[PDB]
């Protein structure tokens, strides 16, 4: 059919485009998304144009102006002012939650210059404290995944097949001081590994069969013909070469 | 594999293969003809993707399908990681008799 | 790896045990030739040549008698585990009767038990008890050349004193629990169990004749009941059954459980009883029949029979064979009730209800070959002789039958499907229908010894199937003691459905090859289809330097069927399976460059893709320029229709006493701003000031580094489950 | 396996190329939208310069 190269040619330029693919579709995507955001500021703006007819045809009315002293701001001096309180308060607190941080880092920085004072070893043990938690809570969700199958085989809106789980493993030292413990792991293992235990019964007695099957297997071969079943030999010897 | 995106696939065959080999385990009620029938089908497991030509794409994954196999002709193309004839024998005997027996062992060393 | 196989056929018939029985058989053709006759006629017919099997095997080994010596020959089918060395053309051990059988021994059968061994004559039976295995092999005495095994002789008294008495059936009694129990069938019509605890004495006799009231009266009438069929000829057991709960009395609340023995006469009636070694004998081991054969037959389905085999299936099924070839095919089940309705008169209140044979079907055998004599003999001979038939130790749908004139296989491709039909539902109707498709069993010629009229047989001595260490095969021995082999296939294969390939194309879009990627055989199954043969040659014994040349015509209608056979069957089968894989080939060669006329397209769109999305996304900058323009119109409008008011508001004015308090806000806000930048400034400049010494890189071991990415393996591939998980209950519960 | 995904392929070159089309068309329909909008604004802007 072809070389074991030629089919191989076909995966990798296949999977070259592929990609490609996708980074030109998440562009038009993207541009759709900047293109509804245009279509809403072209609302914005025909919106506009009847705010400022409306606004233009009022700015007339002589009974208008009387009003005016009890006027609220307009919906943009109020909104330029919600803004400024917004960005006051925004100010404000970053101000705060930068110092804070500043503090934190210092007070750690402090901390870590006092440790630094008497001795080794930490840094080994965040990693594994930090494998041991993320087991457990891998260990606490499949628990809680496990009792929410369970509650859905009993209300019956789940029916199941069957799955399976995984096992762990772990490498050994090196340098020169464990052999008794690993010969000990070994022998204890061993140890462990001696012989067990025996059974006894009759045999089972096999199925009967359904007296109505058996009744419709007697019917189906009393009205059967039986013609024989030869050792089929060749139906014409006169079609030989000689 | 996290190197290499073209072998990685057939790396992983290669890798899961050495995850299917029935290894004796001490803590385990098994029986040794248990063992044997079940590395019996991973040797015909092994050897239908040396039919179907799977690692004809990179010789040393090739090779190790052969080793794993029990391939006295590419364990000898091993010789030289080999350092002793003694670890060629246990090799030997982990690809080619995993239910030996102290009364065969002579034959083999 | 399949390597191992062709070793065995070329060294074991070439093994010196063979050749030593070989050698033997010369040494017994020298010395009658000659004293020419004078006037006297024996009054007796000739004996009844029976059909032998003096062979068996044990655990990988075989076992030959060998009857010069009274001794058994153990050849061994286990070479030395690797290593290189050839298996030893010379070695084997002899197992030495210790008191020799005083009969001619023409069957050997091993025990349930696989310990003690019946050495059978027309006129005895001898035990023979294995010696215990040990040693660097599992050796007979730790590997001795000649052992001798204690024999034990077998109702010895019974048979060297009555003349007339012979032996027509014998085996073993089904029992791995129990003692070792023999069962034999004699000239008298009487079933015999002997206890080797008791070895003279019958743990149990059955008498098959009707004969109740009348006692007193000589023996002389076995010739006349012969003549009519109403002799007993063999037997064997089905497997172990509840006894049905009309025999005993309505007392008993536990279920008995027996072997059910079927019973061959020479007429062909077949009869049951139940049998217990283990219960008292109260109403067990009454004799039940004759057994009803349906359909009824109007030849009578045969008065030669000769052997019955009971298959361990259910429904049981019971072969019965003919020395005409014949082989009938009884599914054996249980008796109607009858209904009260309509009928008066008859005479006896204990029906006993008796199970049902049903013939499935007849198999006739090709005993010698048929050759085109001329059409207008109306006396040519069919050649008959006594079938012998034999279990598969690993396919319960297949069998095996032995003769004088050579070997035949027999599959029953139908067991399957009433296997199927009575596990599938009460109402699974569907199942019955495949059970009425036409599929025969498959009848292979494996062996022939008599292929021309012309030719004296080798009838077979020796039969029997390897299970486990060639795979799954069949040994053969002739007279001759030349030693045959073949493997079997480990699967009885029906036919498969009329071949895939009568498919015109058809277009759109998806491929006619996607239902070919769900079975993985699915076009090697093909080929293996229309490879499939229905008729082949038989393997033939070659022809002795003692035998007469035959006829010239005859050579010629042999070489014609063989030659046909091949054009037919092997020939035309391979060429079809060409034309087939020509075809295929073809298909997926237009295939792959159909893939890259479509991958070239695909890859000319690339650029025209990209050359519209640069376009679109220039066409949209110059459409948001030009919005942000007409809105800054838009503000500055706004703007102009909001300055020609002519008096503040009260808010205007509360707003603007709220902007004048911002400024000194800012100033303290700006100053923190300041204040942190120089708290900022201060700890950057400290830290910096302590980096000029240097920190020991933390070398994680390279068993560590593994310890760590062999974890975060595991905890990765166990979250990727919990994520398959609950996306597949998001599946499964949809709301 | 490698027909599927060129198929695949094929079929999502063409959904690109259909949606990038699509584009195009609302892209001009706001060019002319555009177009009213900045013809109603002018006769406004016009008024305000005469009334200063």
């Amino acid at each position: 059919v072809g070389t074991s190269e030629e089919m191989k040619m076909l995966r990798t330029e296949s999977d070259d485009l592929h990609t490609f693919l996708l980074e030109i579709k998440e562009t038009t995507e993207s541009l759709h998304g900047d293109i509804s955001s245009l279509k809403t500021t072209l609302l914005e703006g025909f919106a506009g144009v009847e705010e400022a007819r409306e606004q233009n045809e009022r700015n007339r009315d002589s009974g208008y102006l009387h009003l005016l002293y009890k006027r609220p701001l307009d919906p943009k001096s109020e909104a330029q002012l919600q803004e400024i309180r917004r960005l006051h308060q925004y100010v404000k607190f970053a101000v705060q939650d930068v110092n804070d941080v500043l503090d934190l880092e210092w007070d750690q920085h402090l901390e870590q210059k006092k440790k630094q004072r008497h001795l080794l070893v930490p840094e080994r043990e965040t990693l594994f404290n930090t494998l041991a938690n993320n087991r457990e809570i891998i260990n606490q969700q499949r628990k809680r995944l496990n009792h929410l199958v369970d509650s859905l085989q009993q209300l019956r809106l789940y029916k199941q097949t069957s799955l399976w789980s995984l096992s762990s493993a772990v490498p050994s030292q090196s340098s020169i001081h464990s052999f008794d413990s690993d010969l000990e792991s070994l022998c204890n293992a061993l140890l462990k590994t001696t012989i067990e235990s025996h059974t006894k019964s009759l045999p089972k007695v096999p199925a009967k069969l359904s007296p109505m099957k058996q009744a419709q297997l007697r019917n189906f071969l009393a009205k059967r013909k039986t013609p024989p079943v030869r050792s089929t030999a060749p139906a014409s010897l006169s079609r030989s070469a000689f | 594999a996290d190197a290499s995106p073209a072998s990685a696939g057939i790396c992983r065959i290669m890798g899961d293969l050495m995850r299917t080999m029935p290894i004796l385990s001490p803590g385990n009620t098994q029986t040794l003809t248990e063992l044997e029938l079940k590395w019996q089908h991973w040797h015909e497991e092994c050897e239908r993707y040396l039919q179907d030509s799977t690692f004809a794409t990179s010789p040393h994954l090739e090779s190790l399908l052969k080793i794993m196999l029990g391939d006295e002709a590419a364990l000898l193309e091993q010789k030289e990681l080999l350092s002793n004839w003694y670890h060629f024998l246990v090799t030997r005997l982990l690809y080619s008799n995993p239910t030996v027996k102290p009364i065969d062992l002579h034959y083999y060393a | 790896p399949v390597g191992d196989g062709e070793l065995w056929q070329t060294w074991l018939p070439n093994h010196v045990v063979f050749l030593r029985l070989r050698e033997g058989l010369k040494n017994q053709s020298p010395t009658e030739a000659e004293k020419p006759a004078s006037s006297s006629l024996p009054s007796s017919p000739p004996p009844q040549l029976l059909t032998r099997n003096v062979v068996f095997g044990l655990g990988g080994e075989l076992f030959l008698w060998d009857g010069e010596d009274s001794s058994f020959l153990v050849v061994r089918l286990r070479g030395p585990s690797g290593g290189g060395e050839e298996p030893a053309l010379s070695q084997y051990q002899r197992l030495l009767c210790i008191n020799p059988p005083l009969f001619e021994i023409y069957q050997v059968l091993l025990s349930p038990t696989q310990h003690h061994v019946a050495l059978i004559g027309i006129k005895g039976l001898m035990v023979l008890e294995l010696p215990k295995r040990w040693g660097k092999n599992s050796e007979f005495e730790g590997g001795k050349s000649t052992v001798n095994c204690s024999t034990t002789p077998v109702a010895e008294r019974f048979f060297t004193s009555s003349t007339s008495l012979t032996l027509k059936h014998a085996a073993w009694y089904p029992s791995e629990i129990l003692d070792p129990h023999v069962v034999l069938l004699t000239s008298d019509n009487v079933i015999r169990i002997y206890s080797l605890r008791e070895p003279q004495t019958p743990t149990n006799v059955i008498i098959l004749s009707e004969a109740e009231e009348e006692s007193l009266v000589l023996n002389k009438g076995r010739a006349y009941t012969a003549s009519l069929g109403e002799t007993a000829v063999a037997f064997d057991f089905g497997p172990l059954a509840a006894v049905p709960k009309t025999l005993f009395g309505q007392n008993g609340k536990d279920e008995v459980v027996a072997y059910p023995l079927y019973i061959l006469y020479e007429n062909g009636e077949t009869f049951l009883t139940y049998i217990s070694l283990l219960h008292s004998p109260g109403n067990i081991g009454k004799l039940l029949g004759p057994l009803p054969m349906h359909p009824a037959a109007e030849d009578n389905y045969g008065y030669d029979a000769c052997a019955v085999l009971c298959l361990p299936c259910v429904p049981n099924i019971l072969v019965i064979a003919t020395e005409s070839g014949m082989l009938y095919h009884c599914v054996v089940l249980e008796g109607e009730e009858e209904d009260d309705h309509t009928s008066e008169k008859s005479w006896d209140s204990r029906i006993d209800l008796i199970p049902s044979l049903y013939v499935f079907e007849c198999v006739e055998l090709e005993l010698a070959l048929k050759l085109a004599s001329g059409e207008d003999d109306p006396f040519d001979s069919d050649f008959s002789c006594p079938v012998k038939l034999h279990r598969d130790p690993k396919c319960p749908s297949r069998y095996h039958c032995t003769h004088e004139a050579g070997v035949h296989s027999v599959g029953l491709t139908w067991i399957h499907k009433l296997h199927k039909f009575l596990g599938s539902d009460e109402e699974d109707k569907d199942s019955l229908q495949e059970l009425s498709t036409e599929q025969k069993c498959f009848v292979e010629h494996i062996l022939c010894t008599k292929p021309l009229p012309c030719r004296q047989p080798a009838p077979i001595r020796g039969f029997w199937i390897v299970p486990d260490i060639l795979g799954p095969t069949m040994i053969c021995i002739t007279s001759t003691y030349e030693c045959l082999i073949w493997p079997l296939l480990s699967t009885v294969h029906p036919a498969s459905p009329p071949l895939l390939c009568t498919r015109e194309d058809v277009e759109v879009a998806e491929s006619p090859l996607r239902v070919l990627a769900e079975t993985p055989d699915s076009f090697e199954k093909h080929i293996r289809s229309i490879l499939q043969r229905s008729v082949a040659n038989p393997a033939f014994l070659k022809a002795s330097e003692k035998d007469i040349a035959p006829p010239p015509e005859e050579c010629l209608q042999l070489l014609s069927r063989a030659t046909q056979v091949f054009r037919e069957q092997y020939i035309l089968k391979q060429d079809l399976a060409k034309e087939e894989i020509q075809r295929r080939v073809k298909l997926l060669c237009d295939q792959k460059k159909k893939q890259l006329e479509d991958l070239s397209y695909c890859r000319e769109e690339r650029k025209s893709l990209r050359e519209m999305a640069e376009r679109l996304a220039d066409k949209y900058e110059e459409a948001k320029e030009k919005q942000e323009d007409i809105m800054n119109r838009m503000k500055k409008l706004l703007h102009s229709f909001h300055s020609e008011l002519p008096v503040l508001s009260d808010s205007e004015r509360d707003m603007k006493k709220e902007l004048q308090l911002i400024p000194d806000q800012l100033r303290h806000l700006g100053n923190a701003i300041k204040q942190v930048t120089m708290k900022k400034d201060y700890q950057q400049q400290k830290m910096e000031k302590v980096l000029s010494l240097p920190k020991p890189t933390i070398i994680l071991s390279a068993y560590q580094r593994k310890c760590i990415q062999s974890i975060l393996k595991e905890e990765g591939e166990h979250i990727r489950e919990m994520v398959k998980q609950i996306n597949d209950i998001r599946n499964h519960v949809n709301f | 396996e490698n027909g599927e995904k060129i198929t695949s392929l094929h079929r999502e070159v063409e959904k690109v190329k259909l949606d990038q089309k699509r584009l195009d068309q609302e892209l001009d329909f706001i060019l002319s939208q555009q177009k009213e909008l900045e013809d109603l604004l002018s006769p406004l802007e016009e008024l305000v310069k005469e009334q200063s």
